[PDB]
């Protein structure tokens, strides 16, 4: 699935792409 | 420059990658260099989650614009729910309506052959209204995103 489990799942798919280019 | 979080370069920048992933990419002088590194990070991405997440995308109906606006701001609101801002989230901004628009090439009940330009409004419509103020204070397009994710 729903609204949330995409909008979280894009959340931390983000967060690690970020954290990966972070240096 | 400064200038990039304007309306009309992020608009440019999601038909952009729209047109990329429909795999109509316009003739000419080509996209931006801002363009051309964020088509292939995004892609990354949403190949990403298109695989991790197929159950609950299978399991989606995007049969017209206003359902895929609909979902798009719920969606939208609940990732950036806890008000930290990131190129990593602006990147998934992208993605998303890349998957967004596959579905809608499938489902949409009217197809129309300017659907893209309308999606790629409304997620320039939120990306200057909602991180517009913030990839300003981080250098915009040019001196921001394209400096940390091109390559080294």
């Amino acid at each position: 699935x729903g609204v949330r489990e995409i909008a979280y799942g894009l959340r931390r798919a983000a967060d690690d792409v970020n954290a990966q280019v972070e240096r | 420059g400064m200038t990039d979080c304007e309306f009309g370069y992020i608009y440019r920048l999601a038909q952009d990658y729209l047109q990329c992933v429909l795999q109509i990419p316009q003739p000419g002088s080509g996209p931006s260099k801002t363009s051309r590194v964020l088509q292939n990070v995004a892609f990354s991405v949403q190949k990403e989650v298109e695989k991790n997440l197929k159950s609950c995308l299978d399991n989606v109906n995007v049969v017209s614009v206003d359902t895929a606006r609909t979902l798009f701001n719920q969606v939208m609101e609940k990732e950036f729910e806890d008000g930290i801002i990131n190129w990593g989230r602006i990147v998934t901004i992208f993605a998303f309506e890349g998957i967004l628009i596959k579905k809608l090439l499938r489902q949409q009940i009217a197809p129309d052959v300017d659907t893209y330009k309308e999606i790629s409004y409304f997620v320039a419509e939120f990306i200057m209204n909602n991180t517009g103020e913030w990839i300003r204070q981080n250098g915009g397009w040019e001196n921001g995103f394209v400096k940390k994710f091109e390559p080294k």
